[PDB]
């Protein structure tokens, strides 16, 4: 009917691997990119985690590349996918660490190997490691308290301010509970040559106010002038790139169990 | 199984179908006797 | 030979984007009479819903839901109509805010004034679900929810629109044309002193469909909003409040159907706007201020 993409078995798939497989006929797959034939190799994230210097968000930054793809059927040497059309309802398997609920919206984030480290089926270092399909006011949630661990990680020296970050990888949502560089320099950035460039554009433009917001918000070299400024607008687009979710789904009803739920694909 | 639904928001089931499988329990008989050695000898021994 | 002659048969299969949609369909309504839910290009769900919050909805058909995430672990997802959440948004009419509290509120709601009063918005407790068609009246409502489409009867008998109440709309009801036209759907906080302010809800049309373009025709109109954002971000340092407005889409229709209605419920009517060709289609949330 749909969209198909095949998977080929590089590796040896054992009737039991397959009846792994089978039983997660409804679940998720990040693709790399569309085409008909991919190896088992391309197919699942585990090209995504691995480097010895790699990072959260550089990881978001490449799994945002990958093509989500849903699993149709395990026929022995191959896994068929289907790519799912926008606006439909597909049945995806919540293989996530939350338990869905109907009408939320799911974003698909990196699994994360803290407390709640994960493998699959495996063979010769290719498992087939599952995105996290999250809803999406969580997934704003964890990417907030990753880079508030971050920017308080360069003050482990103080006991207090490690007990700030004691707290605050402690990530609590209905019936879960789960534990969690230059993004961070991105937040910094930001931070501090706003605080600095505005106080010459605030005093010039509190004159004439036409939604009247400007008079408060004063209460709130020109080489070198629009440098800080370029160097401003392009690290808020470097934040604003891992920022912005893109959200995946939203599930309509959820099967019991909570293994699945039928979700109208969106974006 | 058989299937039955009802009403209207009554909460109706999904088609039950049961496979079951009962494994054997094995106690196995053995029974000796005695026969001398002498008794099997006169069928060998064979006088005159 | 071998090869050409069997993806002559692949080819061959024209006039329909895959004709393996229809013609399946038919080998399964000839083989199991003629059968309903087949013919339709929209997209429905069935709902789990009380008898507590099984009203209006019921009687009168087409009309949004929203879930909740209300702060308690046991009921923590309510249904929420958009008739529901009238009483919580600044915008309605204490007549208008106690009609509907007096419908919802007989023993098995007001909880629900006191965890979405109380208990704050946070605009990320609702939830656009969708719009209704075909309530299922018995021991437990059980609401067929449409997702992407329009809302209609069964058998394509008569398009359900979209009951939006009227002191939700005509505050930021858009211009005047005869086109298309989107709905989207803005909360907006007034920050003032009690750490959401009354959290203002709108259900705005507009033949604008870009994001900034839409969001500076909120620039106009929320200034008293949005300068008392600017204030509290210097009347409390240390705390912070969050979102001035949040935007989002919720369907369209077809702007020469935009009339007024009423609704015919217990405590009294309820004056509404009636949206007759509602295609329904939820689009993600922009944050803004």
């Amino acid at each position: 009917m749909e969209t198909t993409v095949l998977v080929t078995f590089e590796q040896r798939l054992t009737t039991g691997d397959v009846g792994k497989l089978s039983r997660l006929i409804g679940a998720v797959i990040p693709i790399p990119y569309r085409h008909h034939l991919l190896g088992s190799s391309q197919v699942g994230l585990d090209a995504v985690v691995k480097d010895k210097t790699r990072d959260y968000s550089r990881m978001r930054a490449r799994m945002r590349e990958m093509t989500l793809t849903i699993m149709r059927r395990v026929e022995g040497n191959q896994m068929i996918l289907g790519v799912p059309t926008h606006g439909q309802c597909y049945t995806i398997r919540n293989t996530g660490p939350v338990s869905w609920e109907k009408g939320d919206v799911l974003t698909t984030l990196p699994p994360v190997f803290s407390g709640e480290v994960t493998g699959l089926v495996s063979v010769s270092d290719w498992d087939l490691v599952l995105p996290w399909i999250v809803p999406m006011a969580l997934a704003t949630e964890i990417n907030q308290r990753m880079m508030m661990l971050a920017l308080l990680s360069l003050d482990r020296s103080h006991e207090e301010v490690r007990a700030a970050t004691a707290q605050l990888r402690v990530v609590r949502y209905r019936d879960a509970t789960l534990t969690l560089r230059n993004v961070c320099i991105s937040l910094s950035m930001i931070a501090n040559l706003s605080s600095e460039v505005t106080l010459a554009y605030v005093r010039k433009l509190a004159l004439e106010d036409s939604n009247m917001l400007l008079m408060k918000c004063q209460e709130i070299t020109p080489t070198e002038e629009l440098n800080k400024l370029t160097a401003l607008f392009v690290m808020i687009r470097q934040i604003t790139d891992v920022i912005s979710e893109q959200p995946a789904f939203l599930v309509c009803d959820v099967s019991p169990d909570d293994k699945s739920a039928l979700c109208i694909y969106k974006g | 199984v058989p299937r039955v639904a009802t009403g209207a928001g009554i909460p109706t089931s999904r088609q039950t179908t049961v496979m079951v499988s009962k494994y054997s329990e094995k106690s196995p008989i053995t029974i000796p006797f005695e026969i001398s050695a002498a008794c099997l000898t006169h069928l060998k021994e064979t006088f005159e | 030979s071998f090869g050409p002659m069997k993806r002559e048969v692949m080819e061959f299969d024209p006039e329909d984007p895959y004709k393996v949609s229809k013609m399946r369909k038919l080998e399964r309504s000839i083989a199991k009479g003629y059968v309903y839910g087949a013919d339709h290009q929209a997209i429905t769900a069935r709902f789990f819903v009380r008898e507590s919050l099984g009203e209006v909805e019921q009687k009168n058909l087409g009309v949004l839901m929203f879930r909740l995430d209300t702060g308690i672990e046991m009921p923590s997802t309510v249904l929420v109509s958009l008739f529901f959440l009238s009483m919580v948004a600044e915008n309605v009419s204490a007549a208008t805010k106690n009609t509907l509290a007096a419908i919802y509120g007989r023993e098995g709601e007001a909880i629900r004034t006191w965890l979405r009063d109380g208990a704050w918005r946070l605009h990320r407790v609702v939830h656009p679900l969708g719009c209704t068609n075909s309530i299922t009246p018995g021991a437990t409502c059980l609401i067929t929810c449409s997702m992407r489409g329009h809302s209609y009867n069964m058998l394509k008998t008569e398009i359900y629109p979209l009951l939006v109440p009227k002191e939700i709309y005509l505050d930021l009801d858009g211009e005047s044309t005869d086109e298309i036209r989107f709905v989207y759907f803005v909360i907006t906080y007034d920050y003032n002193s009690d750490r959401q302010g009354r959290p203002s809800a709108f259900v705005v049309v507009s033949r604008i469909t870009h994001r900034h373009t839409l969001i500076n025709v909120l620039r106009y109109r929320f200034r008293v909003s949005r300068f008392h954002f600017l204030n509290n971000s210097i009347s409390g340092y240390g705390p912070s409040t969050g979102c001035l407005g949040t935007l989002q889409r919720l369907g369209w229709f077809c702007s020469r159907d935009s009339r007024s209605g009423i609704v015919a419920s217990r405590a009294g009517q309820l004056s509404v706007v009636k949206l007759e060709k509602f295609y329904v289609d939820v689009g993600p949330l922009v944050e803004f201020a």
